[PDB]
DNA sequence: TCGGATGTATATATCTGACACGTGCCTGGAGACTAGGGAGTAATCCCCTTGGCGGTTAAAACGCGGGGGACAGCGCGTACGTGCGTTTAAGCGGTGCTAGAGCTGTCTACGACCAATTGAGCGGCCTCGGCACCGGGATTCTCGAT
DNA sequence: ATCGAGAATCCCGGTGCCGAGGCCGCTCAATTGGTCGTAGACAGCTCTAGCACCGCTTAAACGCACGTACGCGCTGTCCCCCGCGTTTTAACCGCCAAGGGGATTACTCCCTAGTCTCCAGGCACGTGTCAGATATATACATCCGAT
């Protein structure tokens, strides 16, 4: 299964996982969010204040930051949430 | 940021500030020292520590050690993609090298 | 009955059992009177700190085992797996330190 | 206190440890001269330099920063020591 | 005595700011000491030689963004660059 | 563009959850310009006080801190003339995950105690960590003459 | 009667005739092209002085040229006179530019 | 835009390039590999050359960027400056 | 040698003493050049040009020409050993290669 | 207006060479790769000697520091020969 | 496949010295103020970089025949790994001596700084010779055929 | 072994052009002279660490025997680079044109050096305690001969 529209959100900006990531923290957070929380903050984790960065540029320097897992699950269970959120 | 405490605590960093600026002045580096430079390179060198350090942690709780000593940095070092290639000519002292043995000397599987 | 391992596997074990360490593998005094040998060589009427004569034992360490890395990178290359003096010729002649 | 032959203190199983650490699985009987040859000539090439610093300073013991001055030098940067 | 200065408390701060509990041996904190002079020398060097080279008489905070473009390899080049930029940020304001 | 929808979350935050001993809103139409009313905790030298304080969202928010500032003069500490504060999930420490609610719980356990590690004023600062009865005794005629 | 050389002996003929000047190989317009590719990729919307152009050809010239030569070096070391990718990726590796 | 000129880089180009490095005989799987290596060592050059340019607030990449760029890679050129 | 003159000529070199001076102190080398440092300094620059100069000039006989160019130039660093061993990283533009075949590839009976 | 003045070593290496070999000429291209190689060396010199007064905390550039620096840069017979010719061109030049 | 045999990882007391922390102070970092020149902004100008023909022709692309080298397979005779008994000297601890690194104080000769001033060196012009080039001729490797 | 045809390469002479070397005018930086603060030389004192020596333990070096895996040479195959002739694509060159942006000049102001005063951040030093090394005794994994 999969849980609710609810948890499927962004645990910050309580938008859908829009091109989720998986910290290594186990936490998961929107692209865009991801991105923020890391050019303009410590590079640590916004749920459990863990750094990442070393795990950043490791996945980074291969582009396997997206989960395409999770990603292929919400745009097979709420595709229409992540269209109305890719027009902003 | 209004705060006139230590320039340290004012640009959020831990390395020293003022320290970077009096080496950028007295070490013949240029005549002039801009109000920025010391901040910036400070914080460069902080981030730098803070991979290098986070990567020899990790290391030494694996080989279930409290106390980062120079073979964890060795492993640190040489296990990453950049910070290796950003000290591809330094020689960590006691630092071993890696555990690895060419594909072709392994035994024959008979 | 006396039991004994096939050549090229007490290789291995020893392969493992160092790259496992850090110590030094040149033994202290023999390269510490070698380095006061070519000291007064060089400027007679030398004194040396230990620190110094550790430094030097262990560039020379890392240097030797860089050299016996790529020297047995060729040994390979040219299909085999001992390494011979023409290895190491071509190994320092590549890497640009004699030419 | 001259000294005389002092690079066959380089033994035999000590040049085949080095060898061990660097992956080297079977080692032929003429690397070993070969390869105390090789060690001199690094060791002429940092002493003599060294020295040279210290003969700068006005000084008559080797310091620590001196030899890895000296090994900075030749692009051989060694952490553990000093500057 | 004479007194000697090194990044031995700084290193320690960053340490304990990232993994609160392992210490640090004491080998480990003159490598640590090394490794920060080596790259102050390197970055403020190639700085250095880009005032030269423009014909320009201070070292800004630019200059010195461009010696992190310059050393460190891409990855370690942007976020260092990022959080540099991040640092003189706040210290301005 | 997430911004509106970070303030919204916020402001629904503070409607079906008031902080605790605590209370906030928007002071006016725009979102970006708060006020919020705290009162005074038993254990803090300001017992049975009311403070009236603003809060300025930034640009950037959640991942830029939105900086607040005692409206009210209080003689604290960690007050300056203003009435700015130091805080440090204000400045570096700042998670963007975190809400309102949680930032108005640190000042409120500040308050409770003040730190004058890094303090704004030092003689307010220095009175404190001297002679505590001259303290909480300016500090509790403060906040009976400007709370109340 | 179409007499042709054995092969063998046109090559060494060429490596006489290349060891013995000194003008650029890689034709010139297309190594520009190459570079100005590369130019757009990393900053948009560059333009280039033909001097850097020509320093940017004689530098990768020599580079090439050092490369060959010690990978021939390593098929010769192979007991071979072809060189073959393993060749290149040897001299590389030894050479410190890859690892 | 530009696109497939890496082949600009022809295959008489490589065998002349091997003949002055004193090479007798080639094997056809050796061509493309030298271009691999080619480019990566430009992209190592004019990504610097490029990152002085960027610092004098210029646009065109003249002949001492290059000669820069090569040098702190340590392949000190001679004949355009410096 | 006391003297009021040009310091090159007073020091019997030819390169410039003031020039080598003023490139010392502005260039952010040191604090205070002493007044020695400059004589020193140009005439060991004299000294190797004046070396690469004579095997260059050299090399230019042999090829009948009389004119220096690079290739020249390139010929008598290569040809050294201890120039060689000065100049191993540096590329002298237009400079060609030694010439230089391998033994093995060299045609058999 | 007026171009601005670029300053080069290209009349003293030509006075060096027409000492060295009086009938020789040399082209352009030379000059420049002799140039830059001047420049090249004089760097090489300098810095070595500015990091070796920077080590002992000496704040000034003397000759010892150009002659130690020589004896760190040059190989064997280089370093021989160019000590000498200073320490001489000093000696000249100081009596 | 297979049971001995050996090296290796693992769990447990123990003990010691390296590391983490508290302290006095003191020297270097922070703060206020002044001056001046380095850098930024604006304007302009002309050097040279991109873009474009169009013709020639050197050079790349393609295909073909073959021969010589890459490579696999066998073999064989030595060089080298493994194990062991023996001899050597490294390592360690402890001790004694002093050579020399390091630090402080004093004093002056050396280098910076500044105003003047005057010639070496740089930009621009130019002209004759060194080198490039072509054509022919001399000769010299190369290959096959005996 | 040889010798002769066939391409290839080296010499040589005539012609031509553009650039290397030299001349001239003029700006600006190198030189001279004087002044002045201080980096550095030098004497003196201290006391840290390097050198030399000795005696004991035991780990490592060593010399030797021996069996064997493999380094090296030979043979044979076949396929894939080389040389070459032919055709087709595009580099190169000489020319022209537009304009953009690198380089230059003038002005202005604010950012940093320099100075003085002041005080706490950090450093040398001293002290306690637990992380890790050590020793011991196990279980466990892996190698190897023999089925
Ligand atoms: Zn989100
Ligand atoms: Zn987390």
């Amino acid at each position: 299964a999969i849980p609710s529209l609810s948890e499927c959100q962004c645990g910050i900006c309580m938008e859908i996982l829009v091109e989720p990531v998986t910290l290594p923290c186990n936490h998961t957070l929107c692209k865009p969010c991801f991105q923020s929380t890391v050019e303009k903050a410590s590079l640590c984790c916004p749920f459990c204040r863990r750094r990442v960065s070393s795990w950043t540029r490791y996945h980074t320097r291969r582009n396997s930051l997206v989960n395409v897992e999770l990603w292929t699950i919400i745009q097979k269970h709420y595709p229409r949430e992540c269209k109305l959120r890719a027009s902003g | 940021s209004a705060k006139a405490k230590t320039r340290s605590s004012r640009a959020g960093l831990q390395f020293p500030v003022g320290r970077v600026h009096r080496l950028l002045r007295k070490g013949n580096y240029s005549e002039r020292v801009g109000a920025g430079a010391p901040v910036y390179l400070a914080a460069v060198l902080e981030y730098l520590t803070a991979e290098i350090l986070e990567l020899a942690g990790n290391a030494a709780r694996d080989n279930k050690k409290t106390r980062i000593i120079p073979r964890h940095l060795q492993l640190a070092i040489r296990n990453d993609e950049e910070l290796n290639k950003l000290l591809g000519r330094v020689t960590i002292a006691q630092g071993g090298v890696l555990p690895n043995i060419q594909a072709v000397l392994l035994p024959k599987k008979t | 009955k006396p039991h004994r391992y096939r050549p090229g596997t007490v290789a291995l074990r020893e392969i493992r059992r160092y790259q496992k360490s850090t110590e030094l593998l040149i033994r202290k005094l023999p390269f510490q009177r070698l380095v006061r040998e070519i000291a007064q060589d060089f400027k007679t009427d030398l004194r040396f700190q230990s620190s110094a004569v550790m430094a030097l034992q262990e560039a020379c360490e890392a240097y030797l085992v860089g050299l016996f890395e790529d020297t047995n990178l060729c040994a390979i290359h040219a299909k085999r797996v001992t390494i011979m003096p023409k290895d190491i010729q071509l190994a320092r002649r590549i890497r640009g330190e004699r030419a | 206190k001259v000294l005389r032959d002092n690079i066959q203190g380089i033994t035999k199983p000590a040049i085949r440890r080095l060898a061990r650490r660097g992956g080297v699985k079977r080692i032929s009987g003429l690397i070993y001269e070969e390869t105390r040859g090789v060690l001199k000539v690094f060791l002429e090439n940092v002493i003599r330099d060294a020295v040279t610093y210290t003969e700068h300073a006005k000084r008559k013991t080797v310091t620590a920063m001196d030899v890895v001055y000296a090994l900075k030098r030749q692009g051989r940067t060694l952490y553990g020591f000093g500057g | 005595r004479s007194r000697k200065e090194s990044y031995s408390i700084y290193v320690y701060k960053v340490l304990k700011q990232v993994h609160p509990d392992t210490g640090i041996s004491s080998k480990a904190m003159g490598i640590m000491n090394s490794f920060v002079n080596d790259i102050f020398e390197r970055i403020a060097g190639e700085a250095s030689r880009l005032a030269h080279y423009n014909k320009r008489s201070t070292i800004t905070s630019r200059e010195i963004q461009t010696a992190v473009r310059l050393l460190l390899p891409g990855e370690l080049a942007k976020h260092a660059v990022s959080e540099g930029t991040k640092a003189v940020t706040k210290y301005t304001s | 563009g997430s911004a509106l929808k970070r303030i919204n979350k916020e402001l629904s935050d503070l409607a079906r959850d008031p902080p605790a001993q605590c209370s906030a809103g928007p002071v006016g139409d725009d979102m970006f310009h708060w006020q919020a009313t705290i009162m005074g905790p038993n254990d803090s030298p300001y017992q049975g006080g009311v403070f009236f304080l603003t809060i300025h969202f930034p640009t950037d928010y959640p991942f830029k801190p939105p900086k607040v500032a005692f409206t009210t003069r209080i003689y604290h500490p960690n007050i300056n003339s203003n009435g700015s504060i130091c805080l440090d999930i204000l400045r570096s420490q700042w998670s963007p995950a975190l809400t309102i609610s949680k930032v108005l719980l640190s000042i409120c356990s500040l308050l409770c105690d003040p730190n004058p590690d890094d303090p704004l004023v030092p003689e307010i600062a220095r009175i404190y960590k001297t002679d505590r009865d001259k303290y909480n005794r300016i500090s509790r005629e403060w906040t009976q003459k400007y709370a109340m």
